[PDB]
């Protein structure tokens, strides 16, 4: 994986160039937004379970998904689906802290789609759950980091779909 | 070619476990010379005591035939 | 009554029975030496150890070649871990699963037999393929058997057996593709290497960083600061224009 | 970097970041401005430091510039100075990032096979790095000198 | 894998139905033939090697298959062919005990055709050997379980072909 | 062959061939012409050896050509003779190859399962192979007779 | 893996034929050149590191490959490239000793092309390094085994390209 | 030795010795007299071989005896010559044993750590061993010279 | 394990001594008997099962060992005894080929005594069977290697007793 | 494509067999259900547009799909989605008339999935629309052919999912 700092460092190392004004500007712009990311990540970590519960209630359950024959029918699949939503939330928090979706590409999205066609999971339902979590997280974090939080959920949804 | 006969006791420090689990905590077994090194480290990194070690197969002087 | 009915009636049953993880994840048995005491249970453990390794096809050909190992295992001179390790040291394993495949596929075959999964990531391929080529099979097998993952998962007395991993990403499909392959059914290496995933979104285009860059420009160009005003009134904001 | 290391450690256990890790992140973001200032200070004087370190290394170990030396000749010495410049750039990268993560991936793992295939004296390269460290710490204040010397000593220990 | 009882149970679970008259009649029909299946399975287990012997004698050996250039030439290939024959016998016994070809589809026919295509094995010869085992098993078991044993051998032959 | 065995061991240990392995390769290439001469001799005398080994085998074990025996009847005896020809050809292959790899892959692995399925006496076939060894060494000089007898002994031991 | 002797033996075993004058001629042709292969292999094992260094200096290094942006840039990638060269040298030695390219196809070339495409490794640069190693080996071994060694390096190059 | 290697392989496979292994044992026991003659010759000419190897190594690599060299000083050169004598003794051991097992158990495993901890040039040691090979080959007939050169080449390859 | 050559080599290694006249004499004494070991080992490998059968017939069977209450009673215990006898035969062949009891000490005798005391195995009967096997081997091999093979069987018997 | 008659004909042609009692029974069972299929197809053809309208209103529109950014936002995509529903209905009618899903496999499901991932279409939403059409068609056709109509819509939905 890679954050903003390592992204700049690697982009300059591939050219074999010392850090210049543009690189220092990028690093300063990242460093200024340090405390906001930490506060948003702390809020998300504290409210993780409620976000999953509200997203599931708004987008998944009370429907054919949870009624018999549905993909989220039975406790065995309900627990798996909520665990998947927790995974998405945790990796979105990691991506928001790092300021880079490289962790999302490396450790979430690769193989995930073909895994879902292999298992039979509804990709559209998963995307709907992700967007419900995005709305809830944007409500929780405040106006400071709402856009920054929402960008990674949109990244995950676009990668899946 | 040399085999260590080692007795060790590895307790369980999480989840307690339920089915009869007796050969998984206190055991005595032969271990090769080459792999005994990396296994003694694993035993003491898993919070396990190494009760006894015996040289068994090999010869103390060595100097030839050990590497076979 | 009607709130527990399906909605969109399942007109073809058992098209929805098979969805989810395969039944093989929970429709198989695990063998432990600690509860495999007595002769009848010991033989099942021994014949299962020949199937986790050797992948069930050339395991049926084994008749009496590994008879000293079984005697020591029965007499409790070596644990099931030692039995599994010595099974990987034999010429039969080297002949079957190493002598006919490239050096990168031997690592994959070794992982699926002694740990139950496929290769996690590219940083594990580099570690284990860079050791098999350096010191051959007897070091790669010792590294897998003595690893921390093996000690966590199986400990002293347990046959390895297949695991259906959840993490990391792509580990579940990579493992299942290996699982549902008969011996010599397909010899493609499945996980040749992990492609670099590159970057499509510039970090300077994010909302927080881009919102700070504009402020950084304005603060440096426009306004003065805490040196004396006679010094700050004789400043040229442009540098070479 | 610090963030990458903390995120990897948390992801290994599959849990959200603990408040201690957030405290480490806050300390790193606080020290980031000083770190980048130190990096720019080193970058401005990259040529002088490389030249002086090359002279010092050649004084301490003349055999490398001897007929049986790996760096015998003008172009062999030019390659040695270019490698020293590479390591200075890596040290500045590490100082900016706050962790030795980029340095290890770029110019540490496989360095033994590097210098064995090239037949270059690894202790000689380490001594060159030490002379580079002395030149760098001569151009920095005490706290910044110690901060850079930590990464220089890490490079010396790794090339060993 | 599924047996008759678990097949009925899952088929009703996916629709969310309690067991009704039709499902009870299906279970009754399976239960009425439980003993004959057990007796036939015991007979087949006791006569396993002999059945393979007559099947090989009447279908495979004394031909070009065992000669040089044949697929079952050499001791290794002969042993492999007889082991495959034993696999077919054992899984047919499992299918006749469980009253369902789910285990045959799950653990036998999955990829068998393309594996045999890769290895060069004669599929027609395999089908002939399977039918020979079917005839031998029908001779051994008797009228009671002859057709019930034969349906799963026909299932295996049709899956391979 | 010896080359295959040495190369396989060297590959398995991830190293070049040892001096002892090179020495055995040199010895094998030196003994090649004598090995070819032995193979030519047996392949020319293939029919007489097979017929004779049939005679001593049937004299030693008349029960196999007894109606309670596997080889009862003219065509059962013909199949036994054909298996004899197969084993003689394998012995010639092993003699020319210098080791037992092709014979092992062709006619010993799974032979116990095959002969148990056919209900044939493995000790009787071993006795037939011993009669083959006697007949073949009857047509050979002492050094090469012992050389072929080693492979015949290997076949006898494998069928055991 | 196969050598010349084993290849001829299996080529006759598939027909069930005793060794005749033609096969005797072929294995005689192999036997006549046994010692030269051994001496050349010993020379190659003696000069393994120097051959790799000379091939690298002649075909790879001092270019864009070893600079930033080059595939062989950084110590890890350089070590990987030289280990690949060592693999090529050792397996060329094995194939030359065995007198057959079976080991080359069978332990090296299988999937190496697709692995190199996945990793981004330059096939053209790899082939150039292989040819440089071939030229060095031909210089070292002498006229006796130069062509015999060079045919397997050409086999490796043609399999890769 | 060849006996040790064959016995170890057969025991690991759990089988009796193969015809190829028996043939190689016979070849080794036949060549034992020539092997002991070669070993006696090298043992007698150990001092001249060591001296000429030392001079050839010093002419090739004068830097090693230079101030910035591991072999600078009279006793540093004496220790290098003593190691040369040690490796010559190991060469005689390997020649008499017919394979490289004692040489492996004595002086190649851990020798990379040997010379890395002592900061000694492994390529320089390899060049010294090659000079030893030239000196010893100058004191033997062609077949025996090649036979000893195989073991000297093995030592050079292990020092790599 | 060590042979005679390796034992001499390590006994000189411990002193750091070049091979002298005494070591050369010992090696010559080994070498002059090389082919006899080979022919005797080939004979033993050829007649392994017959030796075991005759030794069992003379020393073990037709007694209280094979009757109820005996340690030889039951097919499992008889299998264990004959497998032990085969182990003794093969390792005696290895020791007599290597010209050293090091392999017998290392891979057989360690732990065998107290293992037999723990299991209840009759050491006297085992020694008698080993001696019967020794006599059969001496009869088969001939004058050339009779005593030479018998010394290692006596080593096994003395180690057990 | 193939109907029930051609399926039986081909299944007997592959064996080269004349039609027997089982084949005639299958053909009679198909022929007895002729008028029912014709009536159901006529009803579906007459009520084609209403079925699509009700299915779209029940499953797709009045949501984020039709709201901007959705996959059926804009007239260009709305017309395409309703055309796709009409295609599914028409091919389901063809399959119901023929009494065989071979036409569905050949001319509907072939590459439809990977086309949908290529275009970005929500497969779950498509399946929901198909099941809404299934409910409407089952209501329209009556109790005579409700199950027959429903099975092909379920076949299409399971193939897509
Ligand atoms: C909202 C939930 C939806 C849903 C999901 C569902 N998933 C599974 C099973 C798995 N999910 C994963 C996921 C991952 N692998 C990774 O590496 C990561 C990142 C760490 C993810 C997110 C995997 C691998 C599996 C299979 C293995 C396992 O079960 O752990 C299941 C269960 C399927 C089954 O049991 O057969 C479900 C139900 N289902 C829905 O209906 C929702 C839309
Ligand atoms: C103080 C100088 C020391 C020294 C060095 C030396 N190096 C070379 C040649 C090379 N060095 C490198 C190094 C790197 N490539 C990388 O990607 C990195 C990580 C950033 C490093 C450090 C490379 C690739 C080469 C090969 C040439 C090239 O770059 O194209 C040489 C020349 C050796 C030769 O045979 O020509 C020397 C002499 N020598 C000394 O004496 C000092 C200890
Ligand atoms: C009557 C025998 C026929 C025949 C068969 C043949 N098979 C192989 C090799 C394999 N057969 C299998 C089969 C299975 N694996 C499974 O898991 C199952 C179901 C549970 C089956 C049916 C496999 C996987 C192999 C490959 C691995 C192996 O050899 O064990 C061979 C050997 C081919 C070769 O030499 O490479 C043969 C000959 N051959 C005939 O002529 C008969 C028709
Ligand atoms: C009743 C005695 C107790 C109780 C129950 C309660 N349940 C829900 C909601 C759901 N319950 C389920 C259950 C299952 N899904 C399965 O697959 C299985 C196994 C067969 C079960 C048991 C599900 C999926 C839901 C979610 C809604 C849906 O089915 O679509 C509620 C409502 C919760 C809410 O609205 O937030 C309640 C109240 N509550 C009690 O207090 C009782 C002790
Ligand atoms: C002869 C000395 C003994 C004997 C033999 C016997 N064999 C058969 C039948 C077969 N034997 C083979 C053998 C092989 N196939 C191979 O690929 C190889 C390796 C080269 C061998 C050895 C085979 C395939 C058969 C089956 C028939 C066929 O070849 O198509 C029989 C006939 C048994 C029967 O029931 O018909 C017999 C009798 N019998 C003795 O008594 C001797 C000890
Ligand atoms: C060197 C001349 C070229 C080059 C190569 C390069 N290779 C890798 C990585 C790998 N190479 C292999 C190779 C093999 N596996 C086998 O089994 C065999 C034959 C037996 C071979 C040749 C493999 C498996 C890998 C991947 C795992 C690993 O890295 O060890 C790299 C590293 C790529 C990376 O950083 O991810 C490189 C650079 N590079 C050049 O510039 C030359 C053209
Ligand atoms: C046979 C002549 C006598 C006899 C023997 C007997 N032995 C056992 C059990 C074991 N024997 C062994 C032996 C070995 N393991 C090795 O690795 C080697 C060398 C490679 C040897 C020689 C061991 C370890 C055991 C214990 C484990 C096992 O049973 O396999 C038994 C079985 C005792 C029991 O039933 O518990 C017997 C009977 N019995 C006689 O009557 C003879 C005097
Ligand atoms: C209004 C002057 C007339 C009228 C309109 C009417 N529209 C609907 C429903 C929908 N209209 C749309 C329209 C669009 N989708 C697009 O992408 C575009 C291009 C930008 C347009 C114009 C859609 C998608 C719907 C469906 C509902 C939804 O948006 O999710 C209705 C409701 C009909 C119903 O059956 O519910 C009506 C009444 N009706 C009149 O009489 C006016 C003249």
């Amino acid at each position: 994986m890679q954050d903003a700092i390592t992204a700049v460092i690697n982009n300059y190392d591939v050219q074999g160039k010392y850090l210049d004004g543009a690189a220092l500007d990028k690093l300063k712009a990242y460093f200024t937004t340090g405390a906001v990311r930490v506060r948003a990540a702390a809020v998300i970590s504290s409210n993780a379970t409620t976000i999953i519960k509200e997203a599931a209630a708004k987008a998944l359950i009370y429907s054919d998904l949870t009624r018999p024959g549905g993909n989220m029918y039975t406790t065995r699949r309900y627990a798996a689906c909520i665990r998947d939503m927790d995974y998405f939330l945790r990796y979105a928090t990691y991506a928001m802290l790092a300021g880079d979706p490289s962790i999302l590409d490396e450790r979430v999205l690769n193989g995930l789609k073909e895994t879902y066609n292999s298992l039979g999971v509804p990709i559209a339902a998963t995307v709907g759950g992700i967007q419900a979590m995005k709305e809830v997280v944007g409500g929780l974090v405040g106006p400071d980091a709402a856009k920054e939080a929402s960008i990674y959920f949109d990244y995950l949804s676009s990668g899946l779909s | 070619s040399r085999y260590f006969k080692v007795t060790a006791c590895i307790p369980s420090l999480k989840r307690v476990r339920t089915g009869r689990e007796l050969q998984n905590t206190f055991f005595t077994k032969l271990v090769p010379y080459e792999n005994w090194f990396t296994e003694q480290q694993r035993i003491q990194k898993a919070g396990g005591k190494v009760l006894s070690v015996k040289l068994f197969t090999g010869v103390q002087g060595a100097n030839t035939g050990v590497g076979a | 009554q009607e709130l527990g009915t399906p909605i969109n009636e399942r007109s073809i049953p058992e098209m929805y029975v098979n969805q989810g993880v395969p039944a093989l994840k929970r429709q198989r048995k695990v063998f432990k030496q600690s509860q495999a005491t007595d002769r009848e249970s010991f033989d099942a453990l021994v014949t299962a150890a020949y199937v986790q390794v050797f992948d069930k096809d050339i395991a049926s050909y084994i008749r009496s070649e590994f008879s000293a190992l079984e005697s020591r295992l029965r007499n409790r001179e070596t644990s099931v871990k030692e039995f599994v390790r010595l099974l990987g040291f034999s010429a039969l394993y080297r002949k079957q699963f190493h002598d006919r495949y490239p050096n990168t596929k031997v690592v994959e075959f070794a992982f699926k037999h002694f740990l139950g999964r496929a290769v996690k990531n590219q940083a594990e391929l580099i570690k284990y393929h860079g050791l098999l080529g350096r010191k051959g099979i007897k070091a790669l097998i010792g590294a897998l058997v003595d690893g921390e993952e093996y000690g966590r998962l199986y400990g002293e007395d347990t046959v390895p057996s297949w695991q259906f991993p959840t993490l990391p990403a792509a580990n579940y499909p990579n493992s299942v593709e290996l699982y549902n392959r008969f011996t010599r059914q397909d010899d493609s290496l499945v996980v040749p290497s992990f492609k670099p995933i590159r970057s499509k979104m510039d970090i300077a285009s994010m909302p927080l960083v881009q919102a700070a860059l504009k402020e950084q420009q304005a603060t440096k160009t426009a306004l003065d600061m805490s040196r004396p005003m006679f010094l700050e009134l004789g400043r040229s904001f442009k540098g070479a224009d | 970097s610090v963030l990458t290391k903390a995120i990897v450690n948390a992801d290994a256990e599959a849990r959200y970041l603990s408040p201690g890790e957030l405290d480490r992140i806050k300390s790193f973001v606080a020290s980031g401005e000083r770190r980048l200032r130190i990096a720019q200070t080193l970058t401005e004087a990259r040529e002088r430091i490389v030249k002086q370190a090359g002279d010092q290394l050649f004084q301490i170990r003349p055999d490398v510039v001897s007929p049986g030396g790996n760096a015998y000749g003008e172009k062999m010495t030019a390659l040695c100075l270019r490698d020293l410049d590479y390591y200075l750039r890596l040290v500045t990268y590490g100082i900016v990032a706050g962790d030795v993560t980029p340095i290890e991936e770029i110019g540490i793992i496989g360095v033994k096979e590097m210098y064995n295939s090239l037949q270059t004296p690894i202790p000689a390269v380490a001594e060159g790095v030490r002379a580079m460290k002395n030149v760098a710490t001569s151009l920095l204040s005490g706290d910044d000198a110690a901060e850079a010397g930590f990464y220089f000593d890490y490079l010396v220990g790794a090339m060993q």
